């Protein structure tokens, strides 16, 4: 009945510094559908962010793609902050250029 | 791959914040072409792929008319299921449906499916004979009786899946072949990320491929390292294609002993 | 093409 989201944070194309990319947070495997997803730049929220339209898997669990346009640099953190009724604190997953 | 047309409804009751949320979406294979969100300002079923934006107003109005009537039907299902389970109007609840068809050659239906879910678990399901129903608890047996006495399965679901569904899959296929029949092989590669004195993580990549189906397999000089391989779930790029990777931690050097191999459609060779 | 004419639950 109720399930925990899983998170993948990653760029669209392999992350080369200085060149523009899209950032991706893929959440999936949760139930029910109401879920909050912020994309973060050094702790701050990214505002211009759209997302894919609700869908679900064989086992009935929901998935969503939150994406925003950006430009990687040597210095900046990025990450994905996720909350959902199954969680007790928001879930932040950092962005690794190798994951 | 074995082509498919599929629809996904999601119905969620917001208490007591007015009206139930409804979302339908369509997929030809791994490509989304339509959506309807009962919260959009449009009040209309909308396109999501370029290749379907050629269809006339008759399509969209035809489609918009229909999916509003489905939305009302699901809205009342929320309160019937809430009644069957002795649940209160205070709780939020979800109903889910998926139906669709796998294309067989010669323009034949190969497989039809249609299946419901209440609060994440199964509920009722059309079986593969297109006549019977599988009902997973007391509640859904109430639901079953009502659809047996009406012939829902054979009279309206068999019929839909055996003709409209099939014909229209072939219509989306033809009207969008430049995209839904284009082989897109993965740009594929490996990278090494050291860990210590001993170890080094080898990571085989595979980006920009269509459809989502794929296999990434590490070999230890001929032998599959599964299941010593970390394989992340196939994930969307955002541009209609997909990406995956598998990782294996090896003792350095001894990574010349290791090779990755990728099976996918777009790696066609006659 | 969306299914329609669904018998209620």
């Amino acid at each position: 009945i109720q399930r925990t989201p899983k998170i993948q944070v990653y760029s669209r194309h392999p992350a080369e510094n200085g060149k523009s990319n899209f950032l991706n947070c893929y959440v999936s495997g949760f139930h029910p559908s109401d879920i909050e997803v912020d994309l973060l730049k050094n702790g701050e929220r990214i505002e211009k962010v759209e997302h894919s339209d609700l869908s679900f898997s064989k086992d009935w669990s929901f998935y969503l793609l939150y994406y925003t346009e950006f430009t990687p640099t040597e210095k900046d953190e990025y990450a994905c902050r996720v909350n959902h009724v199954t969680l007790s604190q928001p879930k932040i997953v950092k962005w690794d250029r190798d994951m | 791959g074995s082509h498919s047309l599929r629809y996904f409804y999601t119905s969620v009751s917001r208490p007591g914040r007015g009206d139930p949320r409804f979302i339908a979406v369509g997929y030809v294979d791994d490509t989304q072409f339509v959506r309807f969100d009962s919260d959009a300002a449009t009040g209309r079923t909308e396109p999501r792929a370029p290749w379907v934006e050629q269809e006339g107003p008759e399509y969209w109005d035809g489609e918009t008319r229909k999916v509003k009537e489905t939305a009302q039907v699901y809205r009342v299902d929320l309160d019937t299921l809430r009644g069957y389970y002795n649940q209160s109007e205070a709780g939020s609840h979800t109903i889910q449906t998926m139906y669709g068809c796998d294309l067989g050659p010669g323009g034949r239906l190969l497989r039809g499916y249609r299946q419901d879910a209440y609060d994440g678990a199964d509920y009722i399901a059309l079986n593969e004979d297109l006549r019977s129903w599988t009902a997973a608890d007391t509640a859904a047996q109430i639901t079953r009786r009502k659809w047996e006495a009406a012939g829902v399965a054979e009279l309206q679901w068999r019929n839909y899946l055996e003709t409209t569904c099939v014909e229209w899959l072939q219509r989306y296929l033809e009207m969008g072949k430049e995209t839904l029949l284009r082989a897109e092989p993965p740009s594929t590669r490996v990278t090494r990320h050291p860990i210590s004195d001993h170890e080094v993580t080898l990571r085989c990549w595979a980006l920009g491929f269509y459809p989502a189906e794929i296999t990434l397999t590490w070999q230890r000089d001929g032998e599959d390292q599964t299941q010593d391989t970390e394989v992340v779930d196939t994930r969307p790029a955002g541009d209609g294609t997909f990406q995956k990777w598998a990782a294996v931690v090896v003792p350095s050097g001894q990574e010349q002993r290791y090779t990755c191999h990728v099976q996918h459609e777009g790696l066609v060779e006659p | 093409k969306l299914f329609s004419g669904e018998l209620t639950k």
